[PDB]
């Protein structure tokens, strides 16, 4: 009757307190994990300066990884890159080739094993519990070069700002399969570089492409972690707004029920007293 | 042969054919990089821009005139307009030069590119300068490394990397002028 | 008998037949609500007596939108056939566009995302909202309202900024020659002979700013 | 026996008995006069007997409008051809004192009961606002010197309402199909006068204020309208299973109404987002344009057969129309018109670039 | 989950059209199905009291109980909505007195007071018109 | 099922049903205290997933038709 | 409150001044009139206030006006019971208020 | 709500009160362990919001 | 502490207490504003941690056993 | 949640104006000068409109 609305008010009030605390928690996490995102942006520059950027390559095998989140109050991030994953994957699979879809974060294994299920071989999680390190991303890249595809698509949300998260695809051509072929311009463009390695160019390109996969995978999950924090900071602001709006309507409903309660109890007392007096 | 012109602007039209018009086109990492390799410039004299990178820290994006890198065929100096190279670095000391002033970082490996537009890029994984490393544990680490040698291939490759890095670090700590 | 109190009063507002003189009486009852509760007793009594409603929202009245007509809730189903034609020619499209304006109402980019293909419905519903704002003690003849909603609906004000549509409306009413007002008032509809001359006189108006 | 009305939500979720009592519960502005006018438009034309409209405490303008529409449509003829008229109007509208509104339903019942008993006919009886009978009895009851019952009504609410409503009965010598609008006083279904009326009816059609505020018309609450005809042994198992599946999807969406509000749809499970999508499709698909609402809405009315309703809601339940958008289901007749509206909704976004319209050298034609 | 006993009062409570009459009816039908299987002393004689219901519902229930055969063991006490307020007030006591014959003669009875909240309403009307002072929701004390 | 109580419990039902319905009364209670966490779906250690995947079977088992007693 | 308003009305009508009239907690005026109405055996209105609530407030508030001789301006402290602005006493007081001065901590 | 958890007897561990819960009467071991049980149960009741 | 008022206030208290409890009520109000953050694991910006430790010790300082006034 | 660092100057002229506006609403009263020392100020209407 009139106690259920008061306990629902007491529910939504500390739900709003919870989400107001969670917004500042995610905001402090976004502020602390911004400098690492700014530092890791440097090392992805020389590899796309050297190897270029060729997303629409015709390959035989491609490992596509979608870097999702771990906990799921982000509010429209892990489904937006699932949409972007299928949108960039239908673009680049019309050669009759095999495609391996991977997800980093266990909110992507819940969203990717029902839309592309039989092409889903690997699921990685818990990468944001302590922090994101380069040895962790190098091990993840080692399980990515367990199989040897001709491309590595990395789907992640680039932390452009605290408001805007542009989803970014990044591609890594494996060396002898696609990289030595996709650089030929009347000869080659890589032949301008004087290889100063121990063994031949076919091995220094192998080391360079594995290191480029590790570098952009580390930067991808770091950018996606910062976008997770900055999207949770906005989703919890929306939850405070909604649980203040719901609380404001439910307060008026409780006031109407309270006024009607005193009126009906008083009318009952007057109707009892008018039968006797 | 260049009969397949892949790229970011060629990806956009195939994405406008096969992916729907509900979503804006995804970004690419070449949209965030203002400096390329073949687009000429950046030298303008005797200096040339350096890019000393670790995965966790940007160590220098200033403009130096001499860069000393520890390549696997030995040390080599990079002056203003070097030949374009891709130099695999061994453990050694990278030395930056601004003139009278110098920065001497000891790196752990990695690569170093010189590009046809005169820019250079040093891509290491851990670059600790020489006051941050102690000379007491490098000899303890080499004595714990070069003595116990497993004949297994993975452990002996790790041991070869250990004795190479610790020997270069021992030869680098007392060779400060 | 508090329902009978208002039904006695409001049933006397009628439109008499031709054998009773043909006269009419139009009632405008005013009911004040508490905190926008229109499900109250006297509110729902007079709603179930009168023909339509004019819901004046308290949220739009403090956002400067005056008169603060709640366009989603306020109906009028008896004077819908008793509408000035010409205003019936444009205002149906006006109400349809304000209906599909309330499909993106206050979640343009406030909630999660913005489309930028439905930026047009937002930056047109804001123009149709600022068109209907009107200062106090200044009622407009209907022939000068249908021309203003004609300029707001046919697209003669989309390049005007939203801050100056209230000045653009009075500039349209001042600069268009007053013959079209007399023709629209006498003919009682925007004729196909009139909309050409109206689009002629609506493309030579000096909309300020922009 | 079923009585098909052409309304999708009525024929699907709470079908009307051919000789049963029907209630249209409503809250002052939700559309129980538009619904009863559409039932007059759809049922009384296909009926073979006589209709008796009892106007109890409603607007006099509505009685004049119904009289002019029934004269124009030919079911009321004037002068010498008056014997071929098929409707009796009995009007005790809200300008009358509470003694007149308390007994005018009895006059309508007497005119209907003569056709049922003596004439042996099958009668239709539409009573607009059977609440006004109860309200008039509560108005006169304060001056008869009675102690009031609960919230302010007469002590004899249930027995007066029972003595009225038990005279409306399909007997062995004639049938009355009674459609009674019931008014809930302040959108309170727990008010004693509609709560007493709920036990007298075979099919309640509870119209809701929130469904009307969503723009859905007729604003029938699907999870509050019931009927005794929704039984698999009387309307067949296919229709019954479709209605129960639609109610299950709507109840599962109503269970998620608080998580979607305070958290958004992005935190729902993948199985529940499909439930929300199918429920937002079926709750636009329950809405329908009316032939009596076309004068103030502009869209033409839609009469929908029963098999089209079952065939449409089968397709939306199984998942055959996850391609089409939610607004393609809104205010359309059948499942064909959903596809023929999703075509027009995607011709129109391709009609952003069709031409630039200009009519030149025209002023001297 | 809610196992009944043979002398136990069990309240079926819910909103309107939530299946309370269905549970009571299926109980009566199951006593018909069990009475043709047990030896003459575990047989259960149902009594259905319809308080305040309309007469079409009671006639439909009589048609159901005759077309399934449950009317051979069932009494139906029917004070409908058209009846007076003391008749609906007194009909659960009439049904209980009719069902106490089987309880007092060694047999086993089943009594369903359908719409006891309508018998309370009839009692409220009957006592308010006797000018007794009202209480909670104008009910008698 | 969380609000429907009876005073007798045992000693008033079928002795065969008494052996079987205790594992029903317990596992529906296991289902009800889990299903208030059905907004996330973390499926903790395949145990909170399993108890709802049995309790949904029990609630679907308990449904039956009308005018057809068993 | 009628006593204080009469002392203000002499300054309004005879002196021809612009007098101020401060009513500390007009809700207590409403509550005292409700208690007087309850002691006189009258049936209470909605939530517990007097049936004469709008007219007992209006008998006070309509004498606070500007005339041709002078003016009475009134600053009334307003208490809101259970922070309900839709309670009948603040909702009936707010129909006479021409301004509002919120003082906050 | 305690009996809806299956816990019997369904005593509210917080809302139950006695005059004997006094360290001068039942002893400072019994009183302190009862206050500690009520403290940890109130802490869990405050955490039951953020758990869900 | 948030719902307890004293309209006479600080004008009728101990002047030794008046200079020290004035900081105390402001610290407790700041602790009440941030009291939702207390049951969080990821530690905050260390300005709210300072008040969340300070007020949580100040609320322990206001505890008192029965029938032993100070 | 962010600080003065991420405020635009378009959203910092509003801060720098609103702070001195909410300072300028304050005013010393004549009836408080017997215990506050500073004298009271009577501000005209035209002076208020000009000064704001
Ligand atoms: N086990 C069941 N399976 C399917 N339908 C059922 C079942 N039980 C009840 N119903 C349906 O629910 C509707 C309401 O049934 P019932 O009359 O038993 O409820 P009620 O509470 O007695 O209604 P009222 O409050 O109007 O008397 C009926 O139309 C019936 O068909
Ligand atoms: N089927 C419908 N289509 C369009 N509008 C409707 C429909 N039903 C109701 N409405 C709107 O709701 C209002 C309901 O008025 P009315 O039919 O008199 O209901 P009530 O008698 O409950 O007040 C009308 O003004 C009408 O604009
Ligand atoms: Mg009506
Ligand atoms: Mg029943």
């Amino acid at each position: 009757s009139n106690q259920a609305v008061k306990q629902r008010i007491r529910a939504i009030k500390n739900i709003g307190k919870i989400t107001k605390a969670m917004k500042m928690v995610a905001a402090s996490k976004m502020k602390n994990a911004q400098i690492a995102v700014e530092q890791s942006r440097g090392l992805v520059d020389p590899f796309v300066r050297l190897f270029g950027d060729f997303p629409a390559v015709n390959s035989n095998k491609s490992v596509v990884v979608a870097v999702t989140s771990d906990k799921g109050l982000c509010g429209g991030l892990n489904s937006n890159i699932t949409k972007y994953t299928r949108a960039t994957l239908a673009t680049t699979e019309s050669e009759g080739k095999d495609v391996v879809v991977v997800s980093i974060g266990d909110k992507g294994r819940s969203q990717l094993t029902r839309i592309e299920s039989q092409r889903y071989q690997l699921a990685i999680a818990d990468t944001y519990k302590v922090r994101v390190t380069f040895g962790q991303a190098s091990l993840i890249v080692e399980e990515l070069i367990k199989h040897n595809p001709q491309s590595y698509q990395i789907l992640f949300n680039k932390f452009r700002s605290a408001i805007s998260f542009k989803p970014t695809v990044a591609t890594i051509l494996s060396p002898d399969l696609l990289e030595k072929q996709l650089e030929d311009v009347t000869g080659n463009s890589l032949d301008a570089y004087d290889i100063e390695a121990s063994h031949e160019r076919s091995d220094v390109l192998r080391d360079l492409t594995e290191f480029h996969l590790g570098v952009t995978l580390y930067n991808a999950m770091l950018e996606n972690n910062c976008s997770e924090h900055a999207s949770r900071m906005s989703a919890m602001e929306n939850s405070t707004k909604s649980a203040g709006e719901m609380l404001g309507k439910l307060t008026l409903d409780y006031n109407r029920k309270r006024q009607a309660t005193i009126t009906t109890e008083l009318i009952e007392i007057i109707a009892g007293a008018s039968a006797l007096m | 042969e260049a009969a397949a012109p892949a790229g970011p602007k060629e990806f956009t039209e195939v994405w406008n054919k096969k992916a729907p018009s509900t979503l804006i086109v995804p970004e690419f990492p070449s949209n965030y990089t203002a400096v390329k390799a073949v687009g000429e410039g950046q030298v303008h004299g005797d200096a040339f821009p350096v890019n000393f990178y670790t995965p966790h820290s940007i160590l220098s994006q200033a403009q130096k005139d001499t860069v000393v890198l520890p390549g696997v065929d030995g040390y080599f100096g990079v002056k203003a307009s070097h030949v374009p190279t891709i130099a695999q670095l061994k453990p050694g000391v990278v030395e930056l030069h601004s003139g009278a002033e110098s920065e001497k970082f000891f790196v752990s490996g990695g690569f170093a590119f010189v590009h046809p537009n005169g820019v250079t890029d040093i891509c290491v994984l851990e670059a600790a300068t020489l006051d941050q490393v102690d000379p007491a544990a490098v000899k303890s680490a080499l004595a714990a490394a070069s003595a116990a040698q497993p004949t297994d291939e993975f452990e002996q490759a790790a041991n070869r990397a250990a004795i190479e890095l610790y020997s270069a670090l021992e030869s680098a700590v007392e060779a400060k002028a | 008998d508090v329902f009978y109190l208002h039904s006695r009063l409001l049933e006397r507002a009628a439109k008499l037949s031709k054998e009773l003189g043909g006269g009419s009486l139009t009632a405008f009852p005013v009911i004040e609500t508490q905190a926008g509760d229109v499900s109250a007793y006297i509110a729902t009594n007079v709603i179930s007596i009168t023909d339509g409603q004019i819901f004046l929202e308290t949220e739009l009245f403090y956002k400067g939108i005056r008169p603060a007509l709640n366009v989603g809730l306020s109906v009028s189903r008896v004077g819908s056939a008793a509408q000035f034609p010409g205003m019936k020619q444009v205002a149906g499209t006006l109400k349809l566009e304000l209906a599909q304006y309330r499909e993106v109402a206050a979640f343009a980019q406030f909630g999660s995302d913005l489309d930028a293909a439905t930026q047009y419905v937002l930056e047109r519903g804001a123009r149709l909202t600022e068109m209907l704002k009107q200062k106090q003690f200044a009622p407009i003849p209907i022939e000068r309202q249908t021309v203003a909603v004609y300029a707001a609906t046919k697209g003669f004000l989309d390049k005007v900024r939203v801050q100056d549509i209230v000045a653009a409306e009075e500039a349209v009413i001042s600069q268009v020659n007053p013959a079209v007002f007399k023709i629209l008032k006498a003919n009682g509809k925007i004729t196909p002979a009139l909309d050409a001359h109206l689009k002629a006189e609506l493309r030579k108006v000096k909309l300020p700013g922009a | 026996e079923i009585l098909v009305t052409g309304i999708k939500v009525v024929d699907l979720l709470a079908p009307y008995q051919r000789g049963g009592k029907i209630g249209l519960f409503g809250g002052a502005g939700v559309g129980k006069t538009v619904l009863i006018m559409e039932l007059i438009n759809n049922v009384a034309k296909a009926h073979g007997g006589f209709s008796v409209f009892a106007g109890v405490g409603e607007r006099t303008r509505e009685g004049n409008d119904l009289y002019r529409e029934m004269i124009e449509s030919g079911v009321i003829k004037l002068g010498a051809e008056r014997g071929n008229s098929k409707c009796t109007l009995v009007y005790g509208q809200m300008n009358e004192p509470p003694g007149a509104r308390a007994r005018v339903a009895l006059t309508g019942l007497t005119v209907a009961e003569y056709f049922r008993d003596i004439e042996g006919q099958d009668v239709l009886l539409f009573v607009d606002n059977i609440f006004r009978f109860t309200q008039a009895n509560s108005e006169v009851s304060a001056l008869l010197g009675r102690i009031p019952s609960a919230v302010g009504y007469q002590p004899t609410l249930a027995t007066d309402l029972g003595g009225l409503q038990e005279r409306i009965t399909t007997t062995t010598k004639g049938s009355i199909t009674s459609v009674q609008a019931v008014y809930v006083p302040a959108d309170d279904l727990t008010d004693p006068a509609p709560a007493t009326t709920f036990a007298h009816l075979d099919a309640t059609t509870v119209l809701s204020r929130s469904i009307a505020e969503l723009g859905i018309y007729p604003a029938v609450d699907p999870l509050d309208s019931t009927s005794r005809m929704l039984n698999p042994n009387v309307i067949g198992a296919e229709h019954y299973n479709v209605a129960r599946g639609v109610q299950k999807v709507l109840q599962d969406y109503k269970n998620l109404q608080d998580i979607i509000a305070i958290l958004g749809m992005d935190e729902l499970s993948e199985e529940d987002k499909l439930t929300v999508a199918r429920a937002r499709k079926i709750q636009r698909f329950l809405s329908q344009p009316f032939q009596v609402a076309e004068v103030f809405t502009g869209t033409p009315g839609k009469y929908v057969d029963l098999a089209d309703t079952i065939s449409g809601f089968q397709g939306v339940l199984t998942g055959k129309y996850d391609d089409l958008p939610e607004m393609a289901f809104y205010m359309v007749g059948d499942i064909k018109e959903v596809k023929e509206k999703a075509d027009k909704m995607a011709k129109d976004i391709a009609s952003r670039k069709e031409a630039d319209n200009k009519k030149v050298s025209e002023e001297l034609k | 989950l809610v196992p009944i006993g043979r002398g136990q009062r069990e309240l079926i409570i819910g909103d309107r059209q939530t299946g309370k009459t269905a549970v009571a009816i299926d109980a009566i039908i199951h006593q018909k199905n069990c009475n043709e299987q047990v030896p003459k002393a575990q047989r259960v004689y149902c009594v259905y009291v319809a308080v305040g219901q309309k007469r079409s519902t009671v006639a439909q229930l009589v048609k159901l109980f005759t077309q399934t055969g449950a009317m051979r063991y069932t009494i139906m006490v029917s004070a409908t909505a058209s009846d007076a307020a003391p008749l609906q007030f007194l009909a659960p006591y009439s049904g209980c007195a009719m069902a106490e014959y089987f309880r007092d003669t060694g047999k086993h009875g089943l009594i369903i007071y359908d719409d006891l909240s309508k018998q309370s309403v009839a009692y409220r009307q009957m006592s308010l018109l006797l000018r007794r002072p009202p209480g909670r929701e104008a009910f008698p004390g």
